[PDB]
RNA sequence: UGGUUCUAUUUUGUUGGUUUCUAGGACCAUCGUAAUGAUUAAUAGGGACGGUCGGGGGCAUCAGUAUUCAAUUGUCAGAGGUGAAAUUCUUGGAUUUAUUGAAGACUAACUACUGCGAAAGCAUUUGCCAAGGACGUUUUCAUUAAUCAAGAACGAAAGUUAGGGGAUCGAAGAUGAUCAGAUACCGUCGUAGUCUUAACCAUAAACUAUGCCGACUAGGGAUCGGGUGGUGUUUUUUUAAUGACCCACUCGGCACCUUACGAGAAAUCAAAGUCUUUGGGUUCUGGGGGGAGUAUGGUCGCAAGGCUGAAACUUAAAGGA
RNA sequence: GCCAGCAGCCGCGGUAAUUCCAGCUCCAAUAGCGUAUAUUAAAGUUGUUGCAGUUAAAAAGCUCGUAGUUGAACUUUGGGCCCGGUUGGCCGGUCGGAUUUCCAACGGGGCCUUUCCUUCUGGCUAACCUUGAGUCCUUGUGGCUCUUGGCGAACCAGGA
């Protein structure tokens, strides 16, 4: 007789007692408050357009030393305030202060990527034009 | 035992088991025509009193109630039934 | 209490029968289960099983083979329509072939294959193999 | 298992079987009818009733010699009583704590129990509401009991 | 079969209104028609009964005994205390002894792979009070039951509120010791609290860190509670009677051993088994580590505090065997 | 020579660096490559299909409960006759498909065995229990032309 009311009218107590239960699970914690669209960044998205300010310089956490490149960003849209990411060489080189950029996630939601700490987005056009080309060299920038 | 009639087993194994499990339930109390020596009368007792009855009036006195069967006085014949 | 009896005598039959007692006894008697026996035993799976009265709610023997598999009640009782048995067999038969689901009609306190024959379907108490 | 401790006992009585007769009693059943009622208006109670029956004269219950149960019998004759007897017991009991509770308020175990009692009583007061042997309505009332029987 | 009651197509011009003709409603009695009509009674439930069982509860009595203290009673140097010490008591003769007393506190050994309770938790004795499990049952009612958001009892101790109690221990506070320091460990005293009445709080490693219902798999030998049988062991009294006992059996426990056919990350597990051959019933919970069960709001409390419960930020491990 | 710098993460670099700067050399896509962001699959790390909750992060302190949710079985089974579809064999019957006997599978309508088919007024009959006549041909339950008593659910259409 586990614990759980079984017989015939039952309905009731059980459209409730997962009702309850579910909560805790932690996803469908998101979706009712669903978090997405007040806090966080994109609030209910995928992708955004942000415009750049200083070009941050971010050590390693550590089993690593690695001194990444990262950017604060702005955006437009809540204004937070953000750092993000940036892939390939030195491409930091390329994102020329103030300029147009198009930010994207980390794959990851939320969380929080590899050997970076707060840190949670990355850097994927400027201008709008690629990097991936203004890396391997099918445009170049305005 | 890989087995055994439990219909009809021992008599036994009865006697001693518990009044309510010998299959079909039965009592141990039984009823005790008593001749106080004075008079010949008979009076129907249970083995169990709680009550002492008195003998048919003689005011006699007869069978003390105590945690299950009564304890009867010396005169007594207390045939069975 | 004793919420319920089906249950209680037919868990201690999937208890006798493991342990290989060739039998069982078995307290409160019903109609419900004398009908449930018959026609397990009809399907080759106990024998003869020698009502108890004592006048009450009543003792039964049921004599062994040592065939008996396994034989749950099911339970609130569930409803069921015809087309969907075809669900169940599949959640509690081994087989197909083979072993009885055993449902509560009408006729009949009787077994699917048969249930074909009759076209017929309501509530599922135990089930056999 | 008794519905109020940790207590799980057995114990009743292994009616016997024989609906008929004992035969070994040979007396007549308008006898005890007679007698119970004879007995009652001296001043019975039902329960009592066939215990007296029992230890004295040929019985063996009422039930086997009549085809009634003592009560069913007194009610015919009139003299069922106001209440259920099992019930004039429990109120009884009532008083009988309430009072003892109040000689000595610094008393817990006694307290509980009384509640426990309170509830034994709601519960059979709600079955003997249902089935038309307490006129609708009767509820208990704690204060009111020392009139109802002295 | 009346009656009753509704009508309102149809013809004695017809258009409308009495109201008689025929036809459809519907009903309470009524002679007649019927195999006249009510499922088993789940090894599901609830109940009654019967012997019972239990350290389950409360209210009262009852006894042990130590400790402390004080009297009485004696003798006469240190006693205490320790790893080793010193503080401490010592003609105001302690420490010991004798016996009686007083007080509040607890319930030794028995006492265990054992008892019962929903858990917390419960052991001197007896009397009321009502409760309850397990069996037994040719009693009963007949699907009433399983789990449960909401809601509502209980909840170790600590702690609080006001009275009572204030032996013993004994945070706090004071101390003497040890120690580079020692606000700690060691020693002696010590309010508060431990105890109880009445009211709060609701947390715990509240621990089997294992939700309950069920149903099925594989062997054992113990034990508590019942019950059944054996011209069974003693009791001896004359034979029985019971009773203890032995054994046989069973149902319900509280566990245990042994296997591993299975499961697992493993350690191990008769359940953590019947799960990629993936599904018997349903309630809670978690989704990297921290930040933090904090800040906030909302709420229960007198307060201690509880329940509810973020995010920014940070981080490549933290962890299990 | 732990400084420049690279490195999505593990990590190189503290005097011979298979990672940095650069030469040659090779590898991958190739009129197209990279780069950052968001989403997807990967994700059985949101899960109903398919998770985990003895200690990894998780069984509420324990029980009662109004909803919610599930709920033993039992109320025509069997047999009897039909008649036909269209897959599959056995003849291809023939200048690569047409169908019959032989004949397996398999559905399906009848009807009958105590057998509701809401059922009455017509019209409706559509079928044979009919049979007024009979016989092409294998010495006949193989083949369908015809009105008369009598089939109602092949169905119109008003109601109860």
């Amino acid at each position: 007789g586990k614990g759980k009311p079984r017989g015939l009218n039952s309905a009731r107590k059980l459209r409730v007692h997962r009702r309850n239960n579910r909560w805790a699970e932690n996803n469908y914690k998101k979706r009712l408050l669903g978090t997405a669209f007040k806090s966080s960044p994109f609030g209910g998205s995928s992708h955004a357009k942000g415009i750049v300010l200083e070009k941050l310089g971010i050590e390693s956490k550590q089993p690593n030393s690695a001194i990444r490149k990262c950017v604060r960003v702005q955006l437009i849209k809540n204004g937070k305030k953000v750092t993000a990411f940036v892939p390939n060489a030195g491409c930091l080189n390329f994102v020329d202060e103030n300029d147009e950029v198009l930010l994207a996630g980390f794959g990851r939601k939320g969380k929080a990527k590899g050997d970076i700490p707060g840190v949670r987005f990355k850097v994927v056009k400027v201008s709008g034009v690629s990097l991936l080309a203004l890396w391997k060299e099918k445009k170049e920038k305005p | 035992v890989l087995v055994q009639d439990l219909l009809h087993p021992t008599a036994a194994s009865e006697a001693r088991k518990h009044k309510l499990k010998t299959l079909v339930q039965g009592p141990r109390s039984y009823f005790l025509d008593v001749k106080c020596p004075g008079c010949l009368n008979i009076t129907t007792v249970f083995s169990h009193a709680q009550t002492a009855v008195t003998c048919e009036s003689c005011s006699t006195i007869l069978c003390t109630p105590t945690g299950g069967k009564a304890k009867l006085s010396e005169g007594t014949s207390f045939r069975r039934k | 209490t004793r919420s319920s009896v089906l249950a209680d005598a037919l868990n201690a039959i999937n208890n006798a029968e493991k342990t290989g007692k060739r039998q069982v006894l078995i307290r409160p008697s019903s109609k419900v289960i004398i009908k449930f026996l018959q026609v397990m035993q009809k399907h080759g799976y106990i024998g003869e099983f020698e009502y108890i009265d004592d006048h009450r709610s009543g003792k039964i023997v049921v004599q062994l083979n040592g065939r008996l598999n396994k034989c749950g009640v099911i339970s609130p009782r569930f409803n069921v329509k015809i087309g969907d048995i075809e669900k169940w067999t599949a959640n509690l038969l081994p087989a197909r072939q083979f072993g009885y689901v055993i449902l509560t009609t009408s006729a009949g306190i009787m077994d699917h294959e048969e249930a074909r024959r009759k076209h017929v379907s309501g509530k599922i108490l135990g089930f056999v193999y | 298992g008794r519905m109020h401790s940790a207590g799980k006992g057995i114990s009743s009585s292994a009616i016997p079987y024989s609906r008929n007769a004992p035969a070994w009693f040979k007396l007549s059943s308008e006898s005890v009818i007679e007698q119970i009622v004879k007995y009652a208006r001296k001043g019975l109670t039902p329960s009592q009733i066939g215990v007296l029956l029992r230890d004295a004269h040929g019985v063996t219950q009422a039930r086997v010699i009549t085809g009634n149960k003592i009560m069913r019998i007194l009610k015919s004759n009139g003299l069922a009583p106001e209440i259920p007897e099992d019930l004039y017991y429990l109120i009884k009991k009532a008083v009988s704590v309430r009072k003892h509770l109040e000689r000595n308020r610094k008393d817990k175990d006694a307290k509980f129990r009384l509640i426990l009692i309170e509830s034994r009583i709601h519960r059979l007061a709600r079955y003997y509401r249902t089935v038309a042997v307490l006129p609708p309505n009767w509820k208990y009332e704690s204060a009111t009991a020392s009139a109802l029987v002295n």
